[PDB]
């Protein structure tokens, strides 16, 4: 009850995995309910989480056409629909999921297992849908 | 804006 | 919504409720409600007067009852944050933040204090970010 959603990333995505990043954002507008970084090129901005919002929304296989951009870094697509992207840039990956009103979206540190990150994020995506969010 | 956490 | 779940499996969960609201406090656009056997539905117009009242004249609600879901509550506590109040064994809270109004009752004889606790937890939750 009442429990920021800054605690929840850093509790739920943070803990379990080594990121680079972490966000979580309203699917509608793409407002940041909370989000963790570590040294990115460039802060996470609304206008990327928009975008990603939109496109996963409506056209999930956009991402093929430039890539998934976050943290002023591109994410080459290598699955994509409405519920799931994954992407990676090197051996670092990148997975994002949609539930009914939010996006999650995590990357890994260089070389950590894409598959922990994709089971941590796809997991918490699903607790939250079966939960009405 | 967003509820809590569930 | 994630609104309505939040307060049917969250609010409602840790409060035994006749009734809980979450309203925009500019309009009282109702964001989610919940009712149990009240003698009308809750009105936007009922949120309306009481989101003018909280805002502006807070002792209004000495004046003109708190009036909701058809029912009347008798204030024993106003300000421009919190508003409380009693019909019976039935206990009300009120909590305004910047933008939003929070309100739930209690079914007979459930502790006033847990109420008010989760109702204002909730405004608390709010008002970390401005809302």
């Amino acid at each position: 009850g009442s429990g920021s959603w800054q605690s929840y990333v850093d509790n739920q995505i943070c803990q379990h995995v080594d990121c680079r990043l972490a966000v979580i954002a309203g699917l509608q507008d793409g407002a940041v309910w909370a989000k963790f970084e570590k040294d990115l090129p460039k802060q996470i901005t609304q206008q990327e989480l928009k975008t990603i919002a939109d496109a996963i929304r409506s056209n999930p296989n956009s991402f093929l056409e430039g890539g998934i951009h976050l943290g002023g870094e591109k994410y080459i697509c290598i699955q994509a629909d409405n519920s799931l992207v994954r992407g990676r840039k090197g051996s670092s990956a990148l997975c994002i999921v949609a539930t009914n009103t939010c996006l999650l979206a995590a990357a890994t540190v260089d070389g950590f297992p894409p598959g922990q990150l994709n089971n941590v994020v796809e997991k918490l995506g699903d607790y939250l849908k079966a939960n009405n969010y | 804006p967003p509820p809590p956490p569930p």
